[PDB]
């Protein structure tokens, strides 16, 4: 269909794989960050989360709010006072640029509890728009996702669901998730799908069209099943919450497999 | 910043803002000056954003951002007008042949570059399309453009100037894809041809029966699923499909054979900007520069 564009799929594919070392965060930020930690992201990125349910925004916006903000953090040291100040600019820019209707600044002020004003919210837009050159049309987990999920053999709307999740589980942690392009996270996230729903495996055409094998994909992957394994303990649950829901098949209710068989 | 850049005129206005002829006090380049609540507005986000990523012959360039707290710069690469200028200056004369195809092929050009780069552009008009004395045409304004995904998702409907709206947008599809801009650009060639808008309604139904009337009314054999689109309604009058010869008369063989395939109704079967570059119209193709001064 001209919906997949058959014509321009694999310029697209190629296009974004240049630009996602090219929008790449530092990996190792956080070490260089006097005042916040890996924890205290991981809190900010699930409140983006519930944000997002919250106010019905797509998943790419999250996707693309966290790809600001560690961009953001890679050179802008931050107060632990200021994080959510950074993520709310974020998740603000994020809707302008993907969302038909994105909420209103009133909005994004009112759900920091009035921490900040809006005039705090706009100033913090325009400095992460001035750190990021305004290049904001960053690749996502999600746009690559999208992508394979179109090898499917037929479609399984669980498996497509579930590698949502698994993807967007990813951005939650820094460590290890930073050091992973997303088209890496999202072809472990849909191996570790299909395989979890349908015993199936990284298919041979999505070899053909990435270059990755199980192999490449290995590292990846065993990061992605500990998260999944863990993801019932771990302190951010807002995902979990999400993926209940039957917008996403409930697959946030499907129990992990126990071991992989690489 | 502004220091080096003395205004000379305002060439152009709608609610984006103002655009101004410039100069470079320094280096002598002539530039566009276009000057911009809710903080920055979505549409000067994806304008910039999707500029600073396409850099082609036949896209407008975007030279520089000049972001203060008050106001925001953008500097473009100077134009000297736009193609609906051109159009009502060649009145009598008509537009040669040879500049018609050149245009056709660079807009072809730097849209197939949009598509490739995930760009959607969305308001494909002769206002959007500007031209130099040197015989280039390239794609402007970026306000109405989207980044999509693939597959598409579900994006701001009943978008693009009315007169050069695909019928899959006015029909109210779940999805629209590239199609629509290919759709705007035959919309193009054939008022280059003839100098006047080829479907120019003035509301979305007077714009649906102006498509029937000229390319017939579509049925199921012709576009599969049409019949069951969300403002398809079967009391649409029952319009005969007229043979593209009267549709553009001036144009020959190769001409019809092309706009067909731009004015396609599928949305699938519509050509792609890719695939029209090698279309036997542009066989002998080149470069003039506009016969009139501009
Ligand atoms: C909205 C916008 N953003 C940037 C431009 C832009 C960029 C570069 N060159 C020009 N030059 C120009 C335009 C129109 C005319 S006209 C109406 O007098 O024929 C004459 C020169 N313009 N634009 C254009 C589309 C106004």
């Amino acid at each position: 269909s001209v919906n997949e564009v058959p014509d321009y799929h694999e310029d697209i594919h190629t296009y974004l794989r240049e630009m996602e070392v090219k929008c790449k965060p530092k990996v190792g930020y956080m070490k260089k960050q006097p005042d916040i930690t890996n924890s205290m992201r991981a809190i900010l990125v699930d409140w983006l989360v519930e944000v997002g349910e919250e106010y019905k925004l797509q998943n790419e916006t999250l996707h693309l709010a966290v790809n600001y903000i560690d961009r953001f953090l890679s050179s802008m040291s931050v107060l632990r006072g200021k994080l959510q100040l950074v993520g709310t600019a974020a998740m603000l820019l994020a809707s302008k640029f993907e969302e038909i209707y994105p909420p209103e600044v009133a909005e994004f002020v009112y759900i920091t509890d009035d921490t900040y004003t809006k005039k705090q919210v706009l100033r913090m837009e325009h400095l992460v728009l001035k750190v990021l050159a305004f290049d904001l049309a960053a690749p996502t987990i999600n746009q690559f996702l999208t992508q394979y999920f179109l090898h499917q053999q037929p479609a399984n709307c669980k498996v497509e669901s579930l590698a949502m999740f698994l993807g967007e589980l990813s951005l939650i942690d820094a460590d290890p998730y930073l050091k992973y392009l997303p088209s890496v996270i999202a072809a472990a996230a849909f191996h570790l799908a299909l395989y979890t729903v349908t015993g199936q495996s990284w298919p041979e055409s999505l070899v053909q069209k990435t270059g990755y094998t199980l192999e490449t994909l290995k590292p990846c992957l065993l990061d992605l099943h500990q998260t999944y394994l863990r993801a019932p303990q771990h302190a951010q649950q807002s995902i979990r919450e999400k993926y209940k829901n039957s917008k996403y098949h409930g697959v946030s209710l499907l129990n992990p497999p126990e071991t992989l068989n690489v | 910043s502004m220091e080096n850049f003395q205004k000379v005129e305002k060439i152009g206005e709608g609610t984006y803002g103002v655009v101004y002829k410039a100069r470079n006090k320094l280096t002598g380049e002539v530039v566009a000056l276009k000057k911009i609540t809710e903080g920055v507005p979505s549409t000067a986000i994806r304008e910039i954003s999707l500029l600073k990523e396409l850099n082609h012959p036949n896209i407008v360039k975007l030279l520089d951002v000049i972001h203060t707290n008050n106001k925001l710069y953008l500097v473009f690469e100077f134009l000297h007008q736009d193609l609906k200028k051109f159009m009502d200056a060649s009145a009598l004369t008509g537009i040669p042949l040879p500049l018609i195809k050149s245009y056709l092929f660079q807009l072809l050009q730097g849209l197939a570059f949009c598509h490739s780069h995930r760009v959607l552009h969305r308001d494909l008009k002769p206002q959007n399309l500007l031209i130099n004395t040197e015989g280039a045409i390239k794609l402007a304004d970026f306000g109405l453009a989207r980044a999509f995904g693939v597959p598409v998702r579900t994006y701001t409907h009943e978008v693009v100037t009315l007169w050069y709206r695909a019928p899959e947008i006015l029909l109210g599809c779940k999805y629209y894809s590239t199609a629509v801009d290919i759709w705007s650009l035959g919309c193009i060639f054939a008022e280059m041809v003839t100098r006047r808008a080829l479907f120019p309604g003035d509301s979305e139904i007077d714009q649906l029966f102006r498509i029937f009337r000229t390319l017939g009314t579509p049925d199921e054999v012709v576009w599969p699923g049409v019949t069951s689109m969300p403002d398809y309604k079967p009391s649409f009058p029952k319009w005969a499909r007229q043979d593209f010869s009267k549709v553009v008369p001036p144009l020959d063989e190769d001409g019809r054979s092309l706009l067909s395939q731009m004015l396609h109704y599928d949305p699938n079967k519509r050509i792609s900007a890719k695939a029209a570059l090698a279309h036997p119209f542009f066989q002998d193709v080149t470069k003039p520069v506009p016969h009139l001064r501009l």
